[PDB]
């Protein structure tokens, strides 16, 4: 139930923001673990504070 | 950030969180090495980007033969269109105290106190008051020869991991084994030291100027600093820490 | 007239092939030089031999 | 290539075209770090790919303190489980002479020309490294103790002998090691430059898929074989 975090990160790179491909894919896999763990309808990369 | 190595030196992938798009980064690489051609700098370094409101200022530096004093600064609203800034001085540093807020996007823009403050003067001033007391040289990159500070350490092997957390293994770019460390009786805790990318990257953040990101790979001769932020001074730090 | 070279290059990166974002963006700009120079209905990055 | 360079994605900037995907890149960074953990290698370098028909082999070798020592080759099919191959031999080089064609991606596959696919993989990686594995002049200096260490002040190559094959040595036994210009057929190494003069790209023609890179005036170097995994015997027709 994930979004395409890499497509978003690609547009983010077009705008000159994001965490880069490596760390963003790492966060994407972490969100995948979140979806595996919990019965959740959405898991959106809100941000990095 | 050294001009030849922005594609090597990704602040955006390093955890800065804001940085250069591939369009901008491409224009920066070719335009900075041509900046080295036109004005005969020994080295060109990308300084960072002041966000502003309407348009983004992309800022670059140019260094002569090795010294900390001759630090010419540039700007461009379309990356390639580089224009040499006037030198900074204490008069323009004093003059911009009567103005606050975000940058605009137009160097010809003028504020009102009625003292007139050109956006260009604000750019040059804010650039220098950023570089004093945030621009890191890691311990060992530079020393002082008896005949002058040139001595770019060609044998530099980075900082060992034990020295990294201490904050005493980082010197300023200011005109000071010879420079003032980041511990200089500044507001204590004004630097956030972060171990990033599996302990292969030390990310330092200036909390007096948010958006300033500096890093170096440990045990390696890669280092550089960059400002991707709003351009206003965070005096507000001691309320936080 | 031009194609979206960068979306294609992003999918190329995902598949693994490509020149990196940097050289692909250069190729996109060069294709744009070709497109504004010449009266082209449709253009496509064929490849790199 | 190095892990630091795997972060940079110079595999794709070199113009090889094949390179690697970012998912695989992140997985290689984690798993090669833990290969350096489980096997106490001085360095762990990503050698690239042998492109198969069902799956692609993902290869890395282990470098001891002596960099020219016989190095321990590993393979993976999913970037995470790294399997340690056996070392190569002359006898194992002789067996696969009857076998040709694309790799399969199934290490258990058998050829009736029996030959194991591990046999092919090990001996092909061996033959590539003996024939073609570049180092620049100045890097990998011989310590007086009879052991080779990375020259920590290699400081890159200047642009004068970047263009020359004489400034480029192999990763093997031969005090300087073995120049490329004693390597036939003449012109077996292509010489190319990246954007600017920031980096020179060397593409193997006897073994297509290999693309060694090097940044002048910088200690960043490396090579990967991402290719079919067979020797291009056809080369002197093409030159």
């Amino acid at each position: 139930s994930l979004p395409n975090v890499m497509e978003s990160a690609y547009y983010f790179e077009q705008a000159g923001v994001g965490l880069g491909t490596d760390e963003t894919y790492r966060v994407f896999l972490a969100l995948k673990q979140l979806t595996d763990t919990h019965p959740i309808q959405r898991c959106r990369f809100w941000g990095k504070i | 950030m050294d001009a030849d190595s922005l594609l090597l030196s990704l602040e955006l992938a390093s955890g800065s969180g804001q940085g250069l798009s591939p369009d901008r980064r491409a224009s920066l690489l070719t335009s900075l090495m041509l900046v080295k051609r036109d004005y005969r700098f020994a080295r060109v370094l990308f300084w960072g980007r002041i966000l502003g409101l309407v348009a983004d200022y992309y800022i670059a530096q140019g260094l002569s033969e090795d010294q900390l004093a001759p630090r010419k600064t540039l700007y461009s609203l379309n990356c390639t269109e580089w224009s040499l800034l006037p030198p900074a001085t204490e008069e323009m540093a004093m003059q911009i105290s009567v103005v606050s807020g975000r940058f605009m996007g137009d160097p010809s823009h003028e504020y009102e106190h009625v003292v007139q403050i050109k956006e260009e003067t604000r750019l040059v001033s804010i650039i220098d008051q950023i570089d004093k007391a945030v621009a890191i040289i890691p311990r060992g990159a530079l020393f002082k020869t008896p005949f002058g500070v040139t001595h770019v350490n060609r044998t530099f092997e980075g900082l060992p991991l034990s020295e990294v957390r201490k904050l005493s293994s980082y010197f300023h770019f200011r005109e000071a084994d010879f420079l003032d460390s980041l511990e200089y009786d500044i507001p204590r805790g004004s630097w956030s030291i972060q171990m990033e990318r599996g302990n292969a990257l030390v990310v330092l953040r200036s909390l007096l100027w948010p958006g300033l990101t500096f890093y170096h790979a440990p045990r390696t001769k890669n280092y550089g600093y960059i400002y991707v932020g709003t351009g206003e001074k965070n005096m507000d730090l001691p309320f936080m820490l």
